[PDB]
Formats: structure tokens, sequence, C-alpha cells
RNA sequence: UUUGGUGCCCAUGUCGCUGUGGAAACACCUGGUUCCAUUUCGAACCCAGCAGUUAAGCACAGUGGAGCCGAAUGUAGCUGCAGUGAGAAUAGGAAAGCACCAAGC
RNA sequence: CGGUCGCCUCCUAAAAGGUAACGGAGGCGUACAAAGGUACCUUCAGUACGGUUGGAAAUCGUAUGUAGAGUGUAAUGGUGU
RNA sequence: UGGAGGUAAAGCUACUGAAUGUAUGAUGGCGCCGGCGUACUGAAUACAAUUAAACUCUGAAUGCCAUUUAUUUUA
């Protein structure tokens, strides 16, 4: 059957396919991404394929659920002063640490 | 001599729904307006372009028109509508 | 208990029969499932009822219902009427079936030979079908319209057929 | 013809405002709808009545 | 007469016979091929007549080969019918030959015979023909 | 869910090794007379 | 540049085969203590973590086996024996890339 | 006399559209309060093998396949997470 | 200048039917002590040629659609 890795990115694609059939305005996305033992988040952006930010293990993270991964890149996507982005579910439910992730970026002033 | 079928086979015949290429290439197009119509999905929308499941696909925009092709060996056309220079 | 046993000394034993540099590509087990259907008969003749008893009685979870992948009624199959059950056991239940199954109750006919010959297909399986349910010991009575047996397909994460025999031979599988 | 289409009333004005396809072969059962009424001007719960 | 045993249609068009030949023009197994020079239609009686025909004067080793079969159905209402009213019944088959075209291939079997017999089996057909040698 | 299972001890004259780790407990004391060592498929 | 994520275009991007690596990571994995879940199964999803793993997904070398793609010569049909020039077959290539991100750099 | 008269799908129809006859094939005078919407999970038909009543496949598990699966309905188009 | 397109032509191991010879044989029958020479029927695995309005894995020209450019126009 399937490598039960591939199945995230399915997710990610269909996702991603039908929100750009759908979504008729222009705003950047952030990204969610739930490995084994770390997560690691990316706000991108559609109609133009490039990166604005990005949040890993790999990068600012110690040993790792945590909260310590949502308002990082929130004050970063500020300076940038776009506050107005769409979600991802990612390859995951709403759910568990991505609910704490959610809810860091809306209270720092981003509004999903 | 004058003895023929009666009770004849199916001569019945339906209506000709007008459909085709209602827009080409060219032409600039007001917002709303329908571009083509096809029974099924030969063109898929693509990028500012308005699909009303009734087989309509129609502009949703402003800008011109282009035709592109997609798929696995070019079977597919997707219509796209480029917006006007600014 | 068994588990200890096996994964302490048969997994060892394994992997130094055929020397290799893997734990995880030695012939092991992970998931049984284990069917159950009545084609003789669609009538509510103690059928969804006596099904669901017996593998109350004889397994660690409810049973589950599924339809057909077709609809096939030269034998009186039709608007829908799902028939049997299916058990996809893992965890600690699969080796307490596993354990049920091998050493409580098979040996009560004489000439109980098993079935080593053409039971695989080419990837890791193996099947046990037997006619007689009343065989095990957790069994009631007056609950079954005719003795049937639970057909047993077991498959592993090894494609290779050798190391299938490893397996079955390891835990003194009839011949 | 075969009638099969149904009207709906509203409890709240016991007026006809509805037009519903409802088959009497199937559905024995009355439909109890929560229905926009512009009388009300909001959503009411709808019965049948013909 | 090598009937149809089943057809999707029944009274089909006929064909667009004019043109160059759609293929049949090689020849594969036999070591003379009859050709024809120009296209028509061809019934079914008379290919079965000019088979029984040629296999009956054909000797005990040599082996024939067709190129051709019917596939076209045709319309002929009976007698004293008027023009119009629906279509008729089907009453035979047609094979098509286009110009320059194949349709009977032989060998295994000395050559004067076998070109006496093609043109004794060719006078059976409508069009006229052409002997053609062997293909390497 | 599904009713609990548990072990009781098992029984037999002709093993006296008790195959007790988990059954179920809607029984008590499990016995069957018969088992692996006087069978000769399911011994070595 | 080693590798992970990654979008564009969708079998000249793939199917399949043989070997070498995974430091950091990615996947396996120990389990269901709890958020959560299953037409029932921690299979799947979700939670806190690594005793071990290159076996597996991923890559790196070869393999034209499959599939795919496909020039030159001429070629019916075409518009007025002159332009027009396909399909089939064939030399023959092909083990994909284009962008972006954060480290090992 | 026979049949036909309204509507829908295809071919006739000659690569935009339309384009006939008493030309060739067919059907419709409908169903579903869920077969609608949303969110989520998830995806062929068969082939081969293994096996209790069970042959030719019933039920299943696994490789398999590139839509011959499905699509309330006659056909076309369309849709392979 | 580009596209909207399945038309003639060609293709039928690229489908749907139809359909020709070469090659091996499934499942049955026949003789037979666990298997058989199979005089038999003969799924298809590859090779060579075919046929279609309701077959299309492909694929023109003319023609139609608008702008770029020039000309006649008050239609």
């Amino acid at each position: 059957m399937k490598t039960r890795t591939e199945q995230r990115r399915l997710r990610h694609k269909r996702i991603v396919k039908k929100i750009r059939a759908t979504n008729h305005d222009n705003r950047v996305v952030l990204m969610v991404i739930k490995s084994l033992n770390h997560i690691s988040v990316q706000a991108w952006d559609f109609s133009q394929n490039i990166v604005l930010a990005s949040s890993s293990s790999l990068a600012l993270k110690l040993k790792n659920n945590a909260k310590l991964v949502g308002q990082d890149i929130a004050d970063k996507l500020v300076k940038l002063k776009l506050t107005n982005v769409v979600f991802d579910t990612g390859g995951s439910k709403y759910h568990g640490r991505i609910a704490a992730l959610a809810e860091a970026a809306r209270e720092r002033g981003l509004n999903f | 001599s004058k003895k023929g079928v009666g009770s004849t086979k199916n001569g019945r015949d339906s209506h000709a729904k007008r459909l085709g290429a209602k827009k080409a290439d060219g032409q600039m197009i007001r917002t709303g307006q329908i571009i083509y119509r096809q029974r099924g999905t030969r063109v898929y929308p693509g990028v500012n372009v308005g699909l009303g499941s009734d087989d309509t696909l129609f502009a949703l925009s402003d800008g011109l028109v282009k035709y592109q092709k997609f798929g696995p060996k070019q079977g597919k056309t997707r219509v796209s509508v480029v917006k006007h220079k600014l | 208990n068994l588990k200890a046993h096996y994964q302490k000394t048969i997994a060892k034993e394994l992997q130094k029969s055929f020397a290799f540099s893997s734990i995880m590509q030695v012939p092991r087990l992970e998931k049984i499932v284990i069917n159950m259907g009545v084609g003789d008969a669609i009538r509510d003749s103690k059928f969804l009822e006596s099904a669901l008893n017996e593998l109350h009685l004889i397994s660690g979870q409810k049973p589950v219902a599924t339809k057909a992948k077709n609809a096939i009624s030269t034998y009186k199959l039709r608007a829908g009427q799902l028939i049997g059950c299916k058990v996809t056991l893992r965890g600690e239940r699969m080796w307490a079936f596993l354990e049920k199954l091998i050493y409580v109750a098979l040996p009560r006919v004489r000439d109980f030979r098993g079935l080593s010959l053409k039971s695989f297909d080419g990837r890791g399986n193996y099947t046990i079908g037997i006619k007689e349910q009343i065989i095990f010991p957790e069994i009631v009575y007056d609950d079954i319209k005719r003795i049937r047996g639970f057909d047993v397909t077991l498959v592993t994460s090894t494609n290779k057929d050798s190391e299938a025999l490893a397996l079955l031979r390891a835990l003194n599988l009839p011949l | 013809a075969v009638k099969r289409s149904t009207r709906l009333g509203c409890n709240d004005c016991r007026e006809i405002n509805y037009l519903t396809f409802k088959n009497v072969k199937k559905n024995p059962e009355k439909l109890a709808l929560n229905k926009f009424c512009s009388r009300c001007r909001k959503v009411v719960v709808h019965k049948e009545v013909k | 007469m090598l009937q149809p045993k089943r057809t999707k249609y029944r009274k089909p068009h006929n064909v667009s016979y004019e043109g160059k030949a759609k293929g049949n023009s090689y020849v594969a197994f036999g070591e003379y091929g009859l050709v024809a020079t120009k296209g028509n239609w061809i019934d079914a009686r008379a290919i079965e007549s000019a088979r029984i025909a040629i296999s009956k004067c054909l000797g005990k080793t040599g082996k024939m080969w067709i190129r051709i079969f019917p596939h076209m159905s045709k319309t002929k209402k009976p007698l004293e019918v008027r023009m119009g009213s629906g279509k008729g019944n089907p009453e035979f088959w047609v094979a098509v030959v286009k110009q320059g075209t194949v349709m009977f291939e032989v060998a295994n079997i000395p050559e004067s015979q076998m070109i006496k017999a093609l043109t004794r089996a060719g006078h059976k057909l409508p069009v006229t023909w052409k002997i053609l040698k062997r293909e390497e | 869910f599904h009713f609990p299972s548990q072990s009781v001890s098992f029984k037999c004259a002709s093993c006296s090794n008790s195959f007790t780790i988990e059954s179920t407990l809607k029984q008590k004391e499990i016995t069957i007379d018969i088992c692996g060592k006087c069978h000769p498929f399911y011994i070595g």
C-alpha cells in the first residue's frame, strides 16, 4: 500500500489544489508540518511560489508538544505587515499542538 | 406499387443546443459575460474565471482571453483571463 | 506468556539462521484478520446475532459489518443485506488469540495435519480453515443452526515465502 | 397528472409561503422544517398544510 | 459467403471507395498475388464461387490466402416499391476494393499452373486484374 | 465497549503446564483434558 | 554543495531491476499514561520519547527489461502536377528538471 | 389505409454555429428530505493464489491492473484521492 | 499572428465490434497409476496483415473569431 508518509503529501496537494481553485483572494498561507519527532511551519505565498518566512525544529527550537512555535513567526509577519493570511490544516487535523500554533498566531495580531 | 413501410422506425429528432466559441482570443471582455458553453468539461477553469454548475464557463474578471494546453497529452484546454497591464 | 519468549529467543534464533543486519527484516507477525460469512442462507436464522455472540465470546472486539463488493445472487443475495463479520486484530489480543488457537483445543482430532502445502500466495500469507467451532473450549450450546469453523488468515511484513516457512515451523505448525 | 408537489405553511403566519417536492409513497411523516419567513423576517419552524 | 456473426448496426453507409488503397497492396504469404487496377464492389457469392473454383483446380501442397472480407451491408427494397419510406432490408454483403488492391495470394506450388489458375479465378471477378510477383 | 478479558488457571492432566495469559473473565477455571504433549503433531 | 520540506509542469518527467548512504534531519520504532480516535483493530488519526534501524519510503551509480518519445527520404488528402505536408515505420535519445526555503555549508 | 404531430441524446452534419426527408439508432411526460450543502475519512471493475458447508467467481487477505469501476435514467461528454 | 476543432487520410497487440495465417497451449473429452501419450476442444502470452456513421492511442488544409498593420467606406 502507500508509504504512510505520502498520505500527508496527498492531503496537502488536494487541499492546496482545492483552495487555489477556490481562493480568489490573494492571501499568503501559514503551512504546517507534523513529522514524527518534530514540527515545522512555513509562511508561504501563492501566485508567486515564493517563501515569506519559516520556523522549524532545525530553526530556533529546543528539545521537542510546545507553544514556542506559534508566536515566533507572527512578529516577522507583522514586520512584513500582512496580518491577514490563510491557515493550512496540513496532513493532520486541527487539534493538539496545531491548535496552540493557531491560537499563538491569532493572538499576536494575525486575523485568520 | 404505392405501398411502403408503415409504422416506420425512429425518425424523431431533438433541437440543437446553440453552444461553441462565443468568445475568442483577441477581444476585450466585460466581466460576468459568457465565454464558452459545452456539454461536459472540454475546457477547464484556470485563473480569473467563474464556473457555474450548469455546464457554464464565464468570465469572472476583466482582461484578455487565452487558451493553453494541459493534461496528459495536451488533451485539456484551460481558459485563462489575463489581467490588463497596470 | 509467550510474547516474551518469542521476541527474546526465537527472533534472535531466526536472525542468526539467515544472517542479517536488520532486526525488522526477519519473519515476524504484526497483523492477523479473521473473516466470517454466511453464503448458505440470508434468512435471519441464527445469523447476524449468532455471529455477534460467537465473535464476542471468542475474540476481544465486537463484530463489524461489511457488504459484498459486487451483487451476485445466483444463491439468493439481493437488496444489500450485508453478510458475516470481520476482525482485523492487533496488539496484545492478537497474541492472546494466537495462544488460544495453537495450544488450547486444536489437539482434539487424531489426524489434525494442518495445511503446510499450497497455502502461500507468494507474499507471506497463511490460512487455516476448519469445519468445527465447538472444537474450542470457550463455546456455548444451542446457539447455532449448524457448526462451522472460522477461517483464520494471517499476513506478515515479509514478502518472501521461505521466511513464512520458518515462521510456521518455529511455532510447531503441522506439516 | 401525478400530483407529487405539496405546499408548506408558516406556523407563525398560517399562510402559504413555500412549495416543496414531497411524494407520498415513502415519506409518511410530516416535514417539520425551519424555513425563512419574510413576514416574520427570520427563521421559523414550518409544518405541513394543504 | 462468409457471413458476419454479429453487427452493431444493420443499415450503414456503403463506402467512399475512390482514392488510393487503405492497404492490402502488400503481399505477405503467397508467391503470386492478384492486384486490381481500380476499385469497385465485390458481392459475397462471387467470392465463394471464385474460392471454390480456385481450390478445386489447386493441388495438394500449395496454399492460398484472401486479403478481403465483406464488411458492408446493402439495401435493395423489393420491386414495385416507391422511392422513400424508410430503408429496406439487407440482401447480401459487399467487400470494398480500392485502387491498387491485392485480393489473392498463393504459394508453394509450380508457377505455370498458378498463373493459369489465377487467370481462371480472376475471370470471375468484376474488376480487371494484374499478376504481381512475390515481394522479398 | 467490549466486555473485559482476563485469564484463569489452565488445567490439564496431559500438560501439567498452565496456559494462562489472556483468554477472558466470563468463565472460571478453563480446563481441557487433551493437550499437545499427547498430540503427535504438536510434539517434537 | 549533503539531506529534509517544498511549489511549477504533469510517463523525452514514469514502471521495474541491481548495489552504496544516511552524521543533523525524514521515516521506521518503544506504547496508549492522557487531547483524540476507530462502522473494530493506536490498522488509520492523534499524544512523549528513542534501545536500535539503512532492512523500508528518499537520494546516489549502473539497467534500455517495460512503458514513453521520436529526425532525415518519400508518402495518400488538401488548397491551384506547385505549394501544402500527416499517420506508420526507423536512426535515435531519454534513469527528468525548472524555482523557493533552514540548517550541515 | 398505415404511422407520425411535444421534448431530450447521438449519427447523418462536410474539424466555429446552424443546416432534410415517411433517414438510422434510443428514450422521456421522472425520483431523492436525502442520492442536497458543509467539514472530515476514504477510492477502481477484474485477474491470480489461499482456504468450513462455497462449483465459476459468492465472504475475506494479499500482489495484480490503468478505467474495460461507478455516475438514479437513452446516449454523449466529463470525472483515476 | 494563435487558438477554439476531431473532418478527409491513416491506424485496430491504443479501445469497441468485426476479422485473416503462422506459434504454444489453459478448461473440458479420451486411454491411465498419484500422474499420464493426449489423434480432441482449444483462455492468450508474441509474431504478420485487415474493416467501420454511431471505433479513435493520433491528425491536416480551407473555413470561421479579434486584434497588429494598409486600403474604400457613410455604410
